[PDB]
RNA sequence: AGUGGUGGCCACUAUUAUUGGGCCUAAAGCGGCCGUAGCCGGGCCCGUAAGUCCCUGGCGAAAUCCCACGGCUCAACCGUGGG
RNA sequence: GUGGGGUAACGGCCCACCAAGCCGAAGAUCGGUACGGGCCGUGAGAGCGGGAGCCCGGAGAUGGACACUGAGACACGGGUCCA
């Protein structure tokens, strides 16, 4: 169970006790920590209100996008620099933001692997 | 605590706008979702065991429900929730009865008998303005029905505009626009069931809706939010209206 | 040190006349003041009343008629709004009508009657009766 | 310059942050009020506050009663203590910060 | 001086002050606190159901001069012992060791003992559920 | 919410003046509580805390309230028809009490007795518009006192009654 | 004696709706039964199809208000009217 | 067809004092002075209009409460209407 | 605060870094006490006291912990574990 609930503290840090448990729609989810592989592999996961998430958990290919506008899908060979954390680049895990070096150079990510299912970035 | 969505509604929590005996029974018949909002119509069921009295208990009602003898704006509807708001036309063609229902000076909805001419008329205020794939623009009305028009006309449209609404096979009728000296018929606030022509409208900033200033036959000016402004005539009101 | 000329001068004219001298001076006068003596005196309950170019703070002038029971300026300056007022009349006046309150509206210094038909709230400035 | 309908001018230079109401992408809606700056330490941040009287019904005296606001403070204005701000309801910005402020009507200076 | 503070921006300490000699008041302090609701043997009960131990007389205070009986009570509910006056004309006799009583204020001064005997607190009602005061008047039985 | 009672208690049980001033009126009226004419002082007091209430009230609820006030005083029976506000302070208890059902009957020579009044209302002997009432306190209105007639289904409708010739002698008498 | 003031047809039941008022001054309650024949004389319906469901008598009252149905064919009662007021009119045994 | 005992709550009480209490001798001014916050502050003019006041739009559910009428004998109770 | 994650959804809710902020004498923190309200009792009222009985909102299935299925649950007459 992962709790996106109440902040346990008060802003004044103050202790806070819970006057009642967690209920179903507050909790999160696994993070999907999508790594660069040879295939694509993705889950198709039930969610509130019946809705579908598609979640991306291997990468091998991505939407390389020219300034200009056209899109090229091409391959991904690894993972150059994560600015929201130096520990994924060397795992070869894929988020927003992310510099990828691919056959064309060098792409920033403008995607949400982890919800949008699909890699897509922009020449560098 | 609560868990998922509710069947049942307490006669004491009825809506005001309804005439009911809130102390006669513990329950009442729970509307479900339709046209209009909860404040602003009722279940048929109230409508023909106490209005017309013509059933005494809830089962005949249904059952006369179930043979469709009655017509909700040329349309027959066996439920016995079904909600009918403000300006719906009730029709029972056997009797030949036809009635609008609109808001009292207290604010209750009441039965206007109307002739037959006016029964396949229906005004419908234009709530909001969108348009969809294919460019094909589409108006959402107040009793929460939706029409399509074209782009080219779009411009004969805007937001809380009447539209006479040919709801029999519909068919537009004509269009009464949102201006100055126009007849119009208050549907809620202090001032409901008045009928007055504008005279200022008042736009205000800070999401807070605009006030149009409406004076009356006998020229009493005062104020109404505009949403509850509803125009029925150019100069003279196009309805039979109290 | 002073704090309120009104009080002071309220609670002067009635400590004057309770003895029953006939012209009492009243050291701090202001403008208030002044619109204060105009009230009760068109109510006729003080003769002439005048202000004397002292040099300083100038000074009031008054003829005491022997009319008044006691004259007092209630402090906290209670706003009161119209169909309340009678529940302040119970507080400062001895009997239905008896007396009168003075009242600092929007349109000035006045009587409390006179507040009555022209509609309009205020704060409680003084009562006298 | 795009408008958010607030009767005020915009700041002059523009801001590329995403969350300047005149240059980024948050909106302006809900209640507007009118304080002090008072701390302003953290990152784009800013305690304004508000001074008003409550009234009581047994003693029918007044008492002060004081309202701290956390609004974020984009790079376009800068406030800083003894500045009077005008704030205005936003989105769930962090756990605390909700308001923004959208313009500063006497510098501390005055 | 004057009564202070008189003061319309005055509401804060106008309120601590009266808050403050609230306390000052006893009856005030005995409820909020509740140690009557804490001293009590009875707990807040204006009955009792106890177990009668040994029949003990007092001296009434002077000039009052006799011998007021009455006995020792077990209560069953919590275990305490008090003392309970037994009122009636040679109704010693009718309670007798060892008896289911029902046992209640006594209704003197602030609860306190009545009249002319000290210490005391409770009144016995009925003794193995049998009003006392017929038993008095010779009316019912004892089972 | 729990239905409260209708009536007040004197404040003190034993004062000598309260007590002989109810014991008239108990001998004279013949009610068979103390109850009955607490009531009926708790009516008289919620007219003059009406009248006393709106007497100091400026508005148009006050003076219609006021009007509506009036009108029913004057239906009961209790005022003249060009009776005012100012009038009502005045009224005292007896003329609620003549008004009473019971006393009404008896002096229209129904009975020789206020107890024998009561028995007959209560024993359900007596019609108003041809309507029967078994409560010896009801207040009658000024528009139905004519009606005051013997039950029909009674006996004693019927004219030779043994006890009704000695009523009408009494009346005579 | 049994005078009418109510006489109202609902043609979406086709059903007559009586409200009556019985005098008995001073004799005991009609019966249903009598009641039943009496009306059904002088406003000339058809007996089976017509149904009471309540005479009330008021207390101290001589005059009692009383409520019937009057429908126009046999399969109108079993299908709209309850089960209870032929049975206790005998119509259903 | 109630009536008594007892326990809890309000009034009695201006024995909690805003309305509305005392502090020389009855409990009650600290030995004295200085001083921060807070509170309370001189007169006149100009501006602002936050408080303050009048008018007006939206809004505080139902239930309870006040009154007229009507229904059940009346009442309580229920509805219609005004607050 | 920067940049990210998961969420139906914004949000330190969560993660990596960056910085020292946040609250408190007008009462933080800690502890006692306690479901909030429409309302109810008393009182001439200012007011004091109470929140069980009817309606709305909040929360809980012996204490605790957890999933699946479902639009809607961590689910009184569905399920799993410790005592």
């Amino acid at each position: 169970a992962i709790w996106q609930g109440r902040s346990l503290k008060k802003p004044s840090g103050g202790r806070i006790v819970l006057a009642r448990k967690k209920r179903k729609r507050e909790l999160g989810r696994e993070p999907s920590n999508t790594r660069v592989a040879e295939q694509d592999k993705r889950k198709i996961i039930r969610t509130y209100g019946g809705n579908r998430k598609v979640r991306l958990t291997a990468a091998a290919y991505a939407n390389v996008f020219d300034k200009s506008g056209k899109g090229r899908k091409v391959r991904i060979i690894r993972v150059i620099e994560n600015p929201a954390n130096r520990q994924f680049a060397r795992r070869n895990i894929i988020t927003k933001g992310a510099i990828i070096e691919t056959e064309i150079g060098k792409a920033k990510v403008t995607s949400r692997p982890g919800q949008d299912g699909v890699v897509n970035a922009i020449l560098l | 605590a609560r868990k998922g969505p509710k069947r049942h509604l307490k006669r004491l929590a009825a809506p005001t706008s309804w005439y009911i005996e809130r102390k006669a029974y513990k329950w009442a018949v729970r509307p479900r979702p339709g046209p209009h909002n909860m404040r602003t119509s009722i279940p048929l069921l109230y409508i023909v065991r106490d209005y017309l009295g013509y059933a005494k208990t809830a089962r005949e009602a249904r059952k006369i429900l179930n043979e469709g003898k009655f017509l909700v704006d040329g349309r027959v509807r066996k439920d016995y929730k079904f909600p009918v708001g403000i300006m719906d036309v009730v029709s029972i063609p056997e009797t030949g009865e036809h009635y609008r229902v609109l808001p009292n000076r207290i604010g209750k909805l009441i039965l206007h008998p109307i002739s037959e001419d006016e029964a396949f008329i229906k005004p419908l205020r234009i709530r909001n303005k969108r348009m969809i794939k294919g460019a094909r623009v589409q108006l959402n009305f107040h009793d929460g029905t939706n029409h399509i028009v074209s782009i080219a006309e779009k411009d004969n449209y805007f937001t809380s505009y009447t539209v006479l609404m040919k709801v029999p096979e519909r068919e537009i009728l004509e269009v009464l626009p949102f201006e100055k000296g126009a007849y119009v018929f208050v549907t809620q606030g202090k001032n409901v069931a008045r009928k007055g022509r504008i005279v200022e409208i008042k736009r205000f900033p800070m999401g807070w809706p605009d006030v149009v200033t409406i004076e009356d036959e006998e020229g009493e000016l005062f104020d109404t939010l505009k949403e509850y402004a509803f125009v029925v005539g150019t100069d003279k009101p196009k309805i039979s209206l109290p | 040190t002073l704090l309120d000329p009104l009080a002071n001068a309220l609670s002067h004219i009635t400590n004057s006349e309770r003895v029953g001298k006939r012209e009492v001076y009243i050291k701090p006068a202001s403008k208030l003041i002044g619109e204060v003596l105009r009230v009760m005196q068109k109510y006729g309950y003080i003769g002439e009343f005048e202000f004397i170019d002292d040099g300083r703070a100038g000074v009031y002038r008054v003829q005491l008629l022997g009319r008044i029971n006691k004259a007092g300026a209630i402090k906290p300056r209670f706003p009161v709004k119209v169909s309340e007022f009678e529940k302040w009349e119970k507080r400062f006046l001895p009997a239905f009508e008896f007396g009168i309150l003075i009242v600092s509206t929007s349109q000035g210094v006045m009587s409390h009657k006179e507040a009555i038909e022209k509609g309009i709230g205020g704060r409680l400035i003084a009562y006298v009766y | 310059m795009r408008d958010i309908g607030l009767r005020v001018q915009p700041p002059a230079e523009k801001c590329d942050d995403p969350k300047c109401p005149w240059h980024g992408n948050l909106k302006i809606h809900g209640r507007v009020f009118e304080g002090i700056v008072v701390s302003d330490k953290p990152r784009k941040t800013v305690t304004v506050e508000r001074q008003y009287y409550f009234y009581l019904n047994k003693y029918e005296r007044y008492e002060l009663r004081r309202s701290k606001i956390h609004a974020h403070n984009p790079p376009c204005i800068n406030a800083k203590v003894g500045d009077k701000v005008l704030i205005a309801e936003t989105r769930p910005l962090s756990k605390t910060k909700h308001f923004v402020v959208v313009a500063v009507l006497e510098r501390a200076e005055e | 001086g004057k009564k202070a503070p008189n003061g319309e921006f005055a509401g804060r300490k106008l309120k601590l002050k009266r808050k403050k000699f609230r306390w000052s008041d006893i009856r005030y302090k005995r409820r909020v606190l509740r140690l009557k609701e804490k001293s009590d043997p009875l707990e807040g009960a204006p009955q009792a159901r106890g177990i009668v131990l040994e029949k003990i007389a007092v001296e009434a205070k002077q000039p009052n001069s006799g011998m007021r009986k009455a006995v020792r009570v077990q209560l069953i509910k919590n275990g305490k012992v008090v003392t309970a006056f037994c009122p009636g004309d040679g109704a010693i006799k009718f309670i007798d060791e060892h008896d289911e009583v029902i046992i209640e204020g006594i209704g003197g001064p602030k609860g306190g003992s009545m009249g002319d005997i000290p210490g005391i607190r409770y009144k016995v009602v009925k003794v193995n559920r049998v009003s006392l005061k017929e038993l008095v008047k010779g009316r019912k039985e004892k089972p | 919410k729990r239905q409260r009672k209708k009536y007040e208690t004197p404040p003190h049980p034993w004062i000598k003046e309260r007590l002989d001033r109810e014991r008239v009126l108990m001998d004279k009226y013949e009610l068979k509580n103390k109850k009955e004419l607490w009531k009926h002082e708790t009516q008289l007091k919620n007219f003059r805390r009406r009248a006393r209430r709106l007497l100091a009230a400026r508005g148009k609820q006050a003076e219609i309230e006021r009007e509506q006030l009036l009108a029913r005083l004057k239906r009961l029976g209790l005022l003249p028809e060009d009776a005012v506000l100012d009038d009502v302070l005045s009224l005292t208890i007896e003329d609620i009490l003549e008004r009473r059902l019971q006393t009404i009957v008896y002096k229209k020579g129904l009975a020789r007795t206020m107890r024998q009044a009561r028995q007959l209302i209560v024993h359900g002997h007596i019609e108003v518009n041809g309507q029967i009432i078994r409560s010896p306190s009801y207040l009658v209105l000024k528009e139905e006192e004519d009606t005051i007639t013997y039950a029909r289904t009674s006996p004693f409708a019927n004219p030779q009654h043994p006890e009704r010739m000695m009523i009408e002698k009494a009346k005579q008498g | 004696e049994i005078r009418i003031k109510e006489i109202k047809e609902n043609k979406l039941i086709g059903r007559k709706e009586i409200y009556f008022e019985i005098y008995h001054p001073g004799e005991p309650t009609p019966s249903r039964k009598d009641v039943k024949g009496k009306l059904v004389a002088m406003l000339d319906l058809n007996p089976e199809t017509t149904v009471i469901q309540y005479i009330r008598s008021y207390f101290g009252s001589y005059i009692s208000k009383g409520y019937a149905k009057a429908y126009d064919s046999k399969e109108r009662m079993l299908y709209i009217e309850p089960e209870y007021i032929l049975i206790r009119d005998g119509l259903i045994e």
